[PDB]
């Protein structure tokens, strides 16, 4: 789960693949401004630390 | 060996994207901070300027300072750069975008040189703070004690161990372009460069040319003010518009990849 | 740790630009109109409503994810060992691994 | 603001001697816990952005001397919002504040 | 400050120097504060001079 331990869970380093479930949703950019909201969890290794 | 990433420097261009809380508020400065990371451990922070400081565009000296004013760069000396937090940080060491500093802990991150006219400053939130490793939860690094396996970022250059994608460009605005033919709103052209065009009203409806006027329309509040200028790649920040047509390449490296020093 | 190693957004001037579900690792993704963006020049496309702006974000390894990690493991019991010494009898000596 | 006389907000005119001296703002800082960001100067008065700050530390540079002036005040800036942050981001919802202006008229 | 941070500017380069230590200003009253203010009252505190001799 987001921001539970194991967010992002990749099988190792190397492996392209991985399953990041960080709750990661897009908002829309305010007042006619180039910019990305991403709001997201910050991650369950993040604490866990 | 300053001479060994010219796969960032020939190729990628310092970056103006929009800085939040810019002196004012959201300014559009080549400095815009993306990509704070405070989780090593030795008070030092990696950060993203879109500005590309290194060696000039051509060739020399990674203690010179590139930034985009107007179009165009500026590759100058970096006479008075400074990171800050809570307090003032300290410069480590920067390539290509990419700056590392050791700061202190700090709510925000607030970065800014100075080119010698203005300030001309970037600021930016982010949460950080520096714990050490080891069961002592100190606020600073002392002078003394054991070293024990810590996360920190290098001083070098010489670095490969990541790196991000960084294609084109794509347009930007420049209404410094559409002046006015005496009657008719006119297009120019900074190098020979692409400039996509038209109007509200029916003209020119792509523009791929150099200087035009414009028939149809006056205001140059109408008009589309574009510069594909894809000589040069970028960073692909989240404050970046899509270069439309394609991924070009330009796999690019990191600098800074955390390693296991032992602080 | 993440990190949200954002693609460059579309901005698509005057109309829509639908966005796919690209295979990135959470590739979240989603158009937004009603924009005006401002890009050091003021805002640069013409129309004000049909201005639009397509923002996609995926997840992906930090740097730190090959050196700075935790690390799972399933444990099962295996076998024990030692480096025991025996000075033994008059031999006086075997440092030996068991 | 103006000068003693007609022109440019952004000179400086302050007291030396009996006198005024109503020339350029060059180096003003205002600064707290960090240094702050100028936002407007008008009259007598100045707007900043600052971070919270036990103290509120003022001052320019003539060019011969610091010549910088301190003072003791309790800041905060918490977001109107039922987060309290430590600091204005670059995105979320907008939603109604309390803030001065950039302006004069 | 968690640390102290010093540091001159010789002219072409900053040559700075830091350092750990722990610091606090409480001031003498059961008054805790963080700075000192203009006005209150006098009391001993223990501060260093501005002098030489
Ligand atoms: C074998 O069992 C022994 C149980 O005591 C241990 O072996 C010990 O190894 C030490 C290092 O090889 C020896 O220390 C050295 O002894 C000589 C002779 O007394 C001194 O001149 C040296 O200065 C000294 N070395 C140091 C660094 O001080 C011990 O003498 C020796 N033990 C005995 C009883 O002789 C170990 O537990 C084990 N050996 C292993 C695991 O390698």
């Amino acid at each position: 789960k987001a921001g539970s331990f194991g967010d992002l869970q990749s099988r190792t380093s190397t492996s392209n693949d991985l399953y990041a479930n960080t709750n990661l949703k897009l908002q829309r950019p305010q007042a006619g401004i180039v910019h990305t909201p991403f709001t997201q969890a910050p991650s369950g290794f993040e604490r866990w630390k | 060996d300053l001479d060994t990433h010219f796969t960032q420097y020939k190729l990628a261009r310092p970056y103006i994207a929009d800085c939040p809380n810019c002196g004012h508020s959201r300014c559009d400065s080549p400095i815009a901070i993306e990509e704070v990371r405070g989780d090593a451990h030795a008070g030092v922070i990696r950060i993203q300027t879109s500005a590309m400081f290194g060696l000039k565009t051509d060739g020399v000296d990674l203690a010179y300072m590139s930034f985009m004013n107007g179009k165009t760069q500026k590759s100058i000396k970096i006479d008075n750069l400074h990171v800050r937090t809570s307090a003032p940080c300290s410069l480590v060491s920067h390539h290509g975008y990419y700056i590392l500093a050791q700061c202190p802990p700090g709510d925000t991150v607030t970065v800014g040189f100075h080119d010698g006219p203005n300030r001309h400053t970037c600021t930016v939130a982010h949460k950080v703070e520096f714990r050490p490793v080891g069961r002592e939860k100190y606020r600073h690094p002392p002078e003394h004690g054991v070293e024990l396996p810590c996360n920190r970022y290098t001083h070098k250059r010489a670095d490969q161990g990541h790196y991000v994608e960084m294609h084109q460009p794509g347009l930007v605005a420049d209404h410094s372009l559409l002046s006015i033919h005496s009657a008719k709103v006119k297009i120019t052209v900074p190098s020979g460069a692409q400039v996509k065009y038209y109007c509200k009203c029916p003209d020119v409806r792509e523009g791929i040319t150099s200087s035009d006027h414009t028939t149809t329309c006056t205001d140059v509040k109408q008009c589309r003010a574009y510069l594909i200028d894809n000589k040069k790649w970028v960073y692909n920040s989240g404050r970046l518009p899509r270069g439309e047509g394609d991924t070009f390449k330009g796999k690019l490296h990191v600098p800074f990849v955390p390693v296991k020093a032992k602080c | 740790k993440y990190k949200t190693k954002v693609p460059s957004p579309v901005v698509k001037c005057c109309g829509a630009t639908q966005c796919t579900s690209k295979p990135h690792p959470d590739y979240q993704c989603q158009v937004f109109t009603g924009v005006y963006p401002f890009m050091w020049g003021g805002a640069y496309c013409f129309c004000d409503t049909e201005n639009t702006q397509m923002s996609e974000a995926y997840v992906e390894r930090s740097e730190e994810c090959s050196i700075d990690h935790a690390k799972a493991y399933k444990v099962h019991t295996g076998t024990v060992q030692a480096m025991v010494n025996i000075t033994y009898g008059s031999v006086s000596w075997r440092s030996a691994d068991v």
